[PDB]
RNA sequence: CUGGUAGUUAUGGCGAGAAGGUCACACCCGUUCCCAUACCGAACACGGUAGUUAAGCUUCUCUGCGCCAAUGGUAGUUGGGGGCUUCCCCCUGCGAGAGUAGGUCGCUGCCGGG
RNA sequence: CUGGGGCGGUCGCCUCCUAAAGAGUAACGGAGGCGCCCAAAGGUUCCCUCAGAAUGGAUGGAAAUCAUUCGCAGAGUGUAAAGGCACAAGGGAGCUUGACUGCGAGACUGACAAGUCGAGCAGGGACGAAAGUCGGGCUUAGUGAUCCGGUGGUUCCGCAUGG
RNA sequence: GUCAUGGAGGUAGAGCACUGUUUGGACUAGGGGCCCUUCUCGGGUUACCGAAUUCAGAUAAACUCCGAAUGCCAUGUACUU
């Protein structure tokens, strides 16, 4: 279990770190967050 | 009742090969061979080791 | 074995229902009764605790129907009309425990395409 | 291999029956529902039940074993 | 007489204010010990006290034993300064309160009674009084 | 439906009329037949489980559940879920259909047998028919298959008493 | 009178017994359609009304269990005093829990049909 | 720190008793936990009810999986304990990422540093027919300041001026 | 400060509804002594043990179906200060 960030796809900029187990969730988890910068829903992937 | 989850439930047509009597019973396995017995309403056919009637402790 | 009472255990579920659901007399209540037979329509004001407008599938009025979905809907119609003449305007539909899908849900759909604001 | 204890936590009533509020006044911290929120009121995340508005502060009986707290304007 | 087991092994020692809140009247048998003032009552002096009773009852008529030694206490060794935490479980005890009858005993005449039961109240550190149902 | 137009025809009253029922709806009917395999083996291999169900599907006509363990006990060597046995449950008509099947053409392929063994009411009205082996049941085919299993089948009443139960069980036709 | 829906710390619950039904309400009959079962039209959903009050429901009866509950007394105790003190006693005010006399097989709305 | 000091033990956080029916309250007093976990064990919608026993039944034993009955909870609630929880806060399933961004009247706690709760507003969403709920988890542990360094961003500054 | 009113809170006491500790009796499934073909499987035996079950009776800082006095928070158009 690790801190993990997840990067904005289309603003670039990552503001939301989250927490994952690697070994039960090994690939880059997938959420869709807001982005602020884009004031809009966007899919957020980690690092 | 769910489809594509069972096996067929199709009418098929039960005889004991000694005493030689028949009726309707719906089940699995077809074997498809046909019956005398409401042939208008075609069932397959099963042959079938000693029935109520014929085994002794029944009898 | 022990036949399960249906009436019993729907209200149950109609409790689950109203624990998040209760008519205001700015906003009422329009709590459904779903029968074998006929279906019936109130809207309550629980902090009254009194019955302003009511529909049932047996009233002399529209008493012509094809199926319970269809009939259902006619007292939909019925109970959003006789409503909107008492002059209330916005509900919350209280399923009364049964699916919001084949009646309930026709008597709704139908009270909501009249004046009735859910 | 004693002598441990954890910080007290200052529970209990933070506010009397017949006292006026304002909104967001904390009226019970608690673990679980000892009381429930009434009306007016909220249940925090931590269970705290805190006026929703200004008003007077009630404590009421639920129903035989059960305890709620309100706030009337 | 011991506790089988206990939730703690370490207990207050807790005071004896009031009367017996039950056990005050003699309810199995014909004779009773009731204790006149309060105080603990070890598990060695209810053995001693109902040895002396039922010797001279001479395994005739039944003894009741109406107290059990529920409290644990501890002591502290010769030698020991204090603090270190409390000391070790060292024996077991029943805190008696005045009026709680202690002992009953029935299946004998009432002078052969009053004699196993005055035997039994020089073994016990409380003032007694002998008391019949 | 050659059982159940049996039992509307000539037994509902002939049953009624030989315990005086004040209505029709007291009259004892069959709710449900539940079969239960049981395969606790299947802890240590899965594949036993795929052929215990596939063979009870057949005999039922209808594809079972796959029962899953209540509480871990080392004794088994179990854990919680862990698939252990299989449940179907027959109703209506393809229920009759075998009711009919395990007293016309299934029981009568065993060794020997006694009867509706009295020992076998539970003592509210049900009745569990104790199957020793598989085979009996003539839509297994014995050189298609590898282990026997067994099995267990409940046959659930309305009956209120063992001797109401015994009645409709004995006029239904099971020994 | 009955169906719906509320309030009220079970005096309202549980259990036992009895009666009732085309007006409802039920069970009940069926699976073509919407929709269902980790299998099952059991349930949910839909369409029916041949059969039945057996059950639920409704009404009535009962104190067996529960629940409610005085008065009096007692324990405890604020304050004020005394002792011989593991503790105990007196004055004043408050005053249980248990037990008991007793109570209870509910009460109070709004809407629809009769 | 310490019933002299040393030796031993302890040092922060959570729960309970001590604690004298608000809160708080000491001892090298009595008991236990923590330095995490979970992509669902979070959100929402819908549906549900547990432990155990009795009786009957193939492998099958005291105990596996069926079935009926009785069962206010004798279970469960990731994890100590306490307080809660059966309109469930417990158990299934479908869809999801609110385990959101900007905040925040007002309160609690408190020497300070910190800590806690929060309706509601705006943005843009998830689930739901709607009502609505959702800023992680039944609640309360799971953490560590500043300084200094690293990495990403940036309508800020740039020592004459542009860099 | 007192009076009146409302409220939160589980101590004293009490109780045994739960959890732990516990006595006696009745009941009763097992197990252990004692012979029998016997595999002591089951009888005929039993106060050598023993888990539930009830009847009566105790007990608790970390038990509670209950529950004070006080103290505490507040309200008042009350009386004093
Ligand atoms: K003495
Ligand atoms: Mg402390
Ligand atoms: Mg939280
Ligand atoms: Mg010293
Ligand atoms: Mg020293
Ligand atoms: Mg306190
Ligand atoms: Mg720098
Ligand atoms: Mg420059
Ligand atoms: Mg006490
Ligand atoms: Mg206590």
């Amino acid at each position: 279990r690790v801190n993990i960030t997840l990067e904005c796809t289309e603003c670039g900029d990552r503001n939301y770190i989250t927490t994952k187990n690697k070994r039960e969730n090994p690939e880059r988890i997938e959420l869709k967050k807001y982005c602020p910068r884009l004031r809009r829903v966007t899919l957020h992937r980690e690092t | 009742m769910k489809t594509g989850i069972h096996p067929e439930y199709r009418p098929v047509v039960f005889v004991d090969t000694s005493t030689d009597f028949k009726f309707l019973s719906g089940s699995t396995k077809s074997s498809s061979e046909t019956i005398k017995w409401e042939d208008g309403n075609e069932y397959p056919l099963l042959r079938v080791e000693i029935s109520s009637d014929s085994h002794p402790f029944y009898t | 074995i022990t036949k399960i009472d249906k009436n019993k255990v729907r209200k149950k579920r109609h409790a689950r229902v109203r624990s998040k659901i209760s008519g205001t007399e700015s906003r009422p209540r329009l709590n459904v009764f779903r029968s074998n037979k006929n279906i019936y329509a109130q809207i309550i004001d629980d902090v009254n605790g009194v019955t302003l407008a009511s529909a049932s599938n047996l009233d002399k009025d529209f008493g012509s129907a094809e199926s319970k979905v269809d009939a259902a809907s006619k007292v939909g119609e019925l109970v959003a009309k006789r409503a909107s003449e008492k002059g209330i305007t916005s509900v919350t539909f209280d399923r009364g425990g049964y699916l919001y899908h084949g009646r309930v849900k026709a008597l709704a759909e139908a009270a909501r395409e009249n004046g009735l604001e859910f | 291999s004693n002598g441990r204890d954890s910080e007290s936590k200052r529970l209990g009533a933070k506010r009397a029956d017949g006292q006026f509020v304002t909104g967001g006044s904390i009226l019970y911290r608690q673990r679980g529902t000892k009381i429930y929120p009434g009306t007016n009121v909220g249940r925090g995340g931590d269970d705290t039940l805190f006026a929703k508005t200004d008003g007077v502060v009630r404590f009421e009986r639920m129903g035989r074993d059960k305890k709620k707290v309100s706030v009337y304007p | 007489l011991v506790p089988k087991r206990v939730k703690y092994r370490r207990e207050f020692r807790g005071n004896m204010r009031g009367r017996a809140k039950g056990g005050t009247e003699v309810a199995f048998g014909e004779y009773g010990l009731q204790a006149v003032e309060a105080s603990w009552i070890t598990n060695r002096q209810i053995e001693a006290a109902r040895i002396a009773m039922t010797r001279y009852m001479k395994r005739g008529g039944k003894v009741w034993i109406k107290i059990f030694p529920h409290k644990s206490y501890t002591s502290k060794p010769i030698g020991v300064r204090m603090g270190k935490g409390k000391g070790a479980p060292e024996g077991w005890v029943s805190p008696v309160k005045r009026g709680k009858i202690m002992f009953e005993i029935a299946g004998v005449p009432e002078d052969v009674a009053r004699e196993a039961l005055r035997l039994a109240a020089h073994k016990l550190p409380v003032k007694t009084k002998i008391v019949k149902r | 439906n050659r059982l159940k137009d049996q039992y509307l025809k000539e037994i509902v009253p002939a049953l009624m009329s030989k315990f005086n029922y004040d209505s029709v709806m007291e009259v004892p009917k069959i709710d449900k037949i539940v079969i239960n395999t049981g395969v606790g083996d299947a802890t240590a291999n899965a594949k036993v489980l795929d052929s215990a169900v596939e063979e009870l599907a057949l005999i039922t006509g209808q594809k079972p559940v796959i029962t899953k363990a209540k509480n871990s006990i080392a004794g088994f060597r179990l854990r919680e879920g862990m698939p252990i046995g299989a449940k179907v449950t027959l109703r209506g008509e393809r229920m009759y259909d075998f009711l009919d099947k395990l007293v016309t053409v299934s029981l009568p392929r065993v060794r020997d047998f006694r009867g509706v063994s009295k020992k076998a009411f539970d003592g509210r009205g049900n009745y569990t028919l104790g199957v020793r082996e598989q085979l009996i049941f003539p839509e297994i085919d014995y050189d298609q298959v590898s282990k026997v299993r067994g099995m267990d089948v409940v046959i659930v009443t309305t009956a209120k008493s063992d001797e109401e139960s015994h009645e409709l069980l004995t006029q239904l036709g099971m020994p």
